[PDB]
């Protein structure tokens, strides 16, 4: 997954 | 978010996540992220971070530990040690  | 403080208030959340996302709603919940609505975008009702782009096999876990390690929540469910061991610390 990637953060924001 | 004050209203997903708990486990089953954060599967409330999943009623309309998209079936083809790799991931489930109970380890997503179960790391502390409920479903914004929007795509499969997620977030911690504790340390307030968000998480898209879900891939399988991805541990929510591990992604929790990963990109917010400082969470308490995080930090109180699975330990400093091992939140320290996915931010490459032995
Ligand atoms: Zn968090």
């Amino acid at each position: 997954a990637t953060p924001f | 978010n004050l209203s997903m403080q708990t486990h089953a208030a954060r599967m409330r959340t999943f009623m309309y996540w998209p079936s083809s996302v790799p991931v489930q709603p109970e380890q997503l919940a179960s790391a502390g992220f409920y479903y914004v609505g929007r795509n499969d975008d997620v977030k911690c009702f504790c340390c307030d971070g968000g998480l898209r782009c879900w891939e399988s096999g991805d541990d929510p876990w591990v992604e929790h530990a990963k990109w917010f390690p400082r969470c308490e929540f995080l930090i109180r469910m699975k330990g400093q040690e091992f939140v320290d061991e996915i931010q490459g610390r032995y």
